[PDB]
């Protein structure tokens, strides 16, 4: 998917 | 192609794309509304913000309405020209020429010129309510005003009074 | 997550609410006679009237 | 107090659908939608009031805000005073899920997204309302 | 007798009164729009249109005529266009001025803070001088830090 | 013709004198102003013989004044810094 | 012979008749 | 018509990089080639020239109708080489007067 | 635009010739 | 000289992919077993938005440009072209979907 990749608190800044 | 623009599907988007973009609005204008839930309705520019927001105050018998003004957007906004208006040609080839307005035909309008003084018919998004002319002719023909000029092997004149495309001369 | 991808369907949907309303604006964004492509002024200097051709197919002198 | 907050916004809420009914009525009768923008004025007092956004929130009044939002069936979109007004609200207020699921304002929200007649800032603004709503969910 | 006539009526000037440019009388004044950096069309002379040295803005030439009002460059007095700007920005003389009416008024819906059922209120209303009646008014409101919703009965206030 | 040379001129008390200084002798310029506006904006084609101030958009209340070159100069810096200085020939009260 | 004249009254063609020089004396 | 010519857009078009004075030439030189198609070029200017001292007493259709009358019969009276009026459009301007056509 | 080269960085294109035949000159028909 | 590779996102210089092939693509597309027809198909040296991973499985970025299994190395944020039908059918038909990269498809 696509809409799911969007980011996150816990993703790399 | 032995043909004359039997395409013509491009050529209407170019038509649609320099209508869209030829369009500029002024204070005061008449304007009429062509989406939207207020579609059919009459209404005069009164202020007008960058380019893409026109605040218009609306023309309708019920004299609260009247009192209010919604800002609208450009996109939806078509000129009203009523008979015996004073407007000045946007663009084309009778650009700047100035008039009385003597038939609506819809998108077509009628106009009895005033350097010419003869009925010229451009599209109604070539107009701009203009009630005074003040055209300058420099920077025009090979002749300045009051130049005395020979029209032919044996006559001559005096330019009285200076156009686009023609002269007045006074034997 | 499926729960929360149901959620998220339940809160923002899936569109069909108001597909049928895009397809209308998509139907009325999309639309050739020569009277409302040039000025009439123009069209009668280029002989492209329908004046020209009743002219021109008339079995008579011009 | 809070119970007048809530009884005056209920009443808000039956004078919004009341517009809303009769100015769909008269689109249909070929007249134009004029009582959205005669109580367009209080409903923007109201809502830049911001001691009364729990009591919207307590009453659900951003499912008529939805219902002005909607579009009516004839494919003509409301006027672009309502719009601002509302989305302008909607960024002054802090919506969550929970009002999100009780409103159903994302489906309204998705097809401003997609739609092509809309302002493109307008399209814009629901792009980040739909993002900043979307974060909650995955974090 | 040193200027060539003309028919307008020769009268001295009697007032002057100052004030603001309303962006309307901007665009209203000018006689061209000014988006093109490019001073010069091609490096071969004749400036291009819609630049900084457009001709209809007027003639700073011997042998040049403006093109807006066809007279010389000893009689043209020059003429204004615009510039539209992307997006607003302040204006660096006034910025002191626009924090204290900021102060002044109610950042959500542009009302004063206080109304003229304060007596002192009042007293800043009844004095003629605007720039006095500014300085009570600001010494007034800037105290004031919250929005009445109801009157101190709704007074329009926001809260 | 400095600033201490206008003071002693205005000792004399001899006003023509320094109005001729200051503009015959000087910089004099005319220039055209709308009747309703105020403002130097007026587009005149003395030789067409037509004047129009198109903001106001008036053909009739056009007047002239003789006016320093750098008054003219100071009145369109400061339009250009967004002020309206507007000249007009009558007083109102 | 012909002189184009300017003249402030005669609004009829702004100003500019034509008379000979034959017709006018000298101010 | 040589100073009508120098003039004439056409020309300038015809040969850009050349002064008017080398205009003026080629229009003597025309002249001298072919009067009538010389005539011919100036379209709605010859209705100008010096054609009759009291000339300005007719209305201009007349005047318009006179002149067109005459070009009519003498280009049939001339003739028009059809194949190089298709070839060559300097030489087409005598095809309209030809009896029977028109513009 | 008769052809696009695959390329992308010219393509084949039809045109009113420019020539003297033995500062441009004006565009006309190819005349044999 | 450099190109992007239209179906994984991977740039690496026109030579290197004719020589030795993508190194991620080869299961594919074999384009170190194919001949320069592949290589300008799949592809095109106009590109924007250069983009250096190093950690694919970790990286935010990678997981948004469907890179995150795939080797460190210079990518593209959009590449101009996109693939023919042929091929999409041949990789169809192995099981795997084409998501184009162009950017006119989302
Ligand atoms: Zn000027
Ligand atoms: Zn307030
Ligand atoms: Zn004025
Ligand atoms: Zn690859």
């Amino acid at each position: 998917p696509q809409r799911l990749l969007i980011p996150t608190v816990d993703d790399p800044g | 192609e032995e043909s004359t623009t039997i395409d013509l599907s491009t050529i209407a988007d170019s038509l649609k794309e320099t209508a869209k973009n030829l369009v500029s609005f002024q204070p005061g204008d008449n304007v009429e509304i062509i989406n939207g839930e207020l579609n059919h309705l009459t209404g005069t520019v009164s202020s007008v913000n960058q380019s893409t927001i026109v605040s218009v105050r609306l023309h309708s018998d019920d004299d609260t309405i009247n009192s209010e003004t919604v800002e609208i957007p450009t996109s939806d906004l078509r000129k009203i020209f009523n008979v015996g208006d004073h407007v000045r040609v946007i663009h084309g080839k009778h650009t700047d020429d100035t008039g009385l307005i003597v038939e609506v035909n819809g998108d077509k309008v009628e106009f009895i010129s005033n350097q010419t003084k003869r009925t010229v018919i451009v599209f109604s998004n070539y107009l701009i309510k203009s009630t005074d002319s003040t055209v300058s002719i420099n920077e025009s023909g090979r002749f300045e005003l009051h130049d005395l000029v020979q029209v032919n092997s044996d006559l001559v004149g005096i330019v009285i009074r200076a156009q686009k495309d023609s002269f007045d001369v006074l034997c | 997550q499926g729960e929360q991808y149901q959620e998220i369907i339940e809160i923002f949907g899936d569109g069909t609410d108001y597909q049928w309303t895009l397809d209308a604006e998509e139907e009325m964004e999309q639309p050739t006679s020569l009277a409302d492509v040039f000025e009439p002024s123009e069209l009668k200097e280029k002989m492209l009237t329908d004046e020209d051709n009743v002219i021109r197919v008339t079995d008579l002198p011009e | 107090l809070e119970q007048m907050q809530d009884e005056l916004i209920q009443q808000l809420k039956l004078q919004m659908e009341e517009s809303a009914i009769r100015d769909a009525n008269n689109i249909e009768q070929g007249k134009p939608a004029i009582f959205k923008l005669k109580l367009l004025p209080k409903v923007k007092d109201i809502l830049l009031r911001a001691n009364l956004a729990d009591s919207i929130l307590d009453n659900n009044l951003l499912a008529s805000v939805r219902l002005w939002l909607e579009p009516l069936p004839d494919a003509s979109l409301p006027a672009y005073q309502i719009q601002k007004v509302l989305f302008d609200a909607i960024k002054s207020l802090p919506i969550k899920t929970s009002h999100l699921r009780e409103s159903g304002l994302g489906k309204v929200m998705v097809f401003y997204q997609k739609s092509k007649r809309v302002e493109p800032n307008l399209k814009r603004t629901a792009e980040k309302l739909i993002s900043d709503w979307t974060r909650p969910i995955m974090g | 007798s040193q200027f060539p006539y003309s028919s307008a009526p020769l009268r001295s000037v009697k007032e002057v009164q100052f004030g603001l440019l309303s962006p309307e009388e901007i665009r209203a004044i000018s006689v061209v729009k000014i988006e093109y950096p490019e001073i010069m069309d091609e490096s071969r002379q004749r400036p291009r249109e819609g630049g900084l040295n457009d001709p209809k803005l007027g003639s700073i030439d011997r042998n040049f005529k403006c093109q807006t009002c066809g007279e010389g460059m000893a009689e043209c007095p020059g003429h204004f266009g615009h510039m539209e700007l992307a997006k607003p920005v302040f204006h660096i003389g006034f910025i002191p001025k626009i924090k204290k009416v900021c102060e002044c008024i109610c950042m959500n819906c542009g009302k004063l803070l206080l109304d003229e059922t304060n007596p002192t209120m009042a007293q800043a209303i009844r004095i003629r001088d605007p720039k006095k009646r500014f300085n009570a008014v600001w010494q007034l409101c800037k105290t004031k830090m919250v929005c009445e919703a109801d009157a101190p009965v709704s007074r329009g206030g926001c809260g | 013709f400095g600033e201490m040379e206008r003071d002693c001129m205005i000792a004399h008390g001899a006003a023509g004198f320094l109005k001729e200084r200051l503009m015959e002798a000087s910089d004099a310029f005319r220039v055209h102003v709308c009747g309703i506006c105020g403002l130097m904006s007026v587009i005149a084609n003395l030789k067409k013989n037509q004047f129009e101030c198109r903001s106001c958009k008036n053909k009739t209340n056009i007047y002239q004044l003789h006016i320093p070159y750098a008054a003219k100069l100071l009145f369109q810096e400061l339009m250009a810094m967004n002020i309206a200085p507007r000249l007009y020939t009558e007083r109102s009260g | 012979n012909f002189l184009f004249l300017r003249s402030r009254e005669i609004v009829e063609n702004q100003g500019v008749f034509v008379t000979s020089s034959n017709r006018v004396k000298t101010i | 018509t040589a100073r009508l010519y120098q003039h004439s857009s056409k020309s300038s078009a015809e040969y850009p990089n050349r002064p008017q004075l080398a205009k003026y030439c080629i229009g003597l030189a025309k002249y001298i080639q072919s009067p009538l198609l010389e005539y011919l070029a100036l379209d709605e200017s010859m209705y100008s020239l010096h054609i009759h001292k009291h000339q300005n007493l007719l209305p201009r259709e007349k005047l318009i109708d006179a002149v067109q009358t005459s070009i009519v019969d003498i280009v049939n009276l001339v003739g028009v080489d059809i194949n190089e009026a298709v070839r060559a459009p300097y030489h087409a301007l005598a095809l309209p007067y030809v009896c029977g056509l028109g513009p | 635009v008769d052809e696009v080269l695959e390329n992308g960085l010219e393509a084949r294109l039809k045109l009113v010739p420019r020539l003297d035949y033995g500062f441009r000159p004006a565009q006309r028909l190819f005349s044999e | 000289r450099e190109r992007a590779c239209m179906l994984c996102g991977i740039v690496l210089p026109g030579r290197v992919f004719m020589q030795n092939g993508c190194p991620n693509c080869d299961s594919v597309l074999n384009l170190r077993d194919s001949d320069q027809a592949t290589v300008n198909e799949c592809t095109s040296s106009s590109f924007e938005g250069l983009v250096a991973v190093g950690d694919n499985e970790h990286s935010w970025v990678a997981k948004w440009l469907r890179v995150d299994r795939f080797q460190p190395g210079l990518y593209a944020v959009r590449v101009d072209g996109r693939l023919p039908s042929d091929i999409v059918a041949a990789l169809e038909q192995y099981g795997v979907y084409y998501r184009p990269r162009d950017g006119s498809v989302i």
